[PDB]
């Protein structure tokens, strides 16, 4: 399991964790 | 910045909200 959040990864985290 | 925290290394939940908006 990748731990690293990048690109739209990282875009698709912040809109989980943020909702929105 | 948040790609340095949460690409380059491994970041947190707490990290990671920090960038909310």
């Amino acid at each position: 399991v990748n731990q690293h959040l990048c690109g739209s990864h990282l875009v698709e985290a912040l809109y989980l964790v943020c909702g929105e | 910045g948040i790609v340095e925290q949460c690409c380059t290394s491994i970041c947190s939940l707490y990290q990671l909200e920090n960038y909310c908006n």
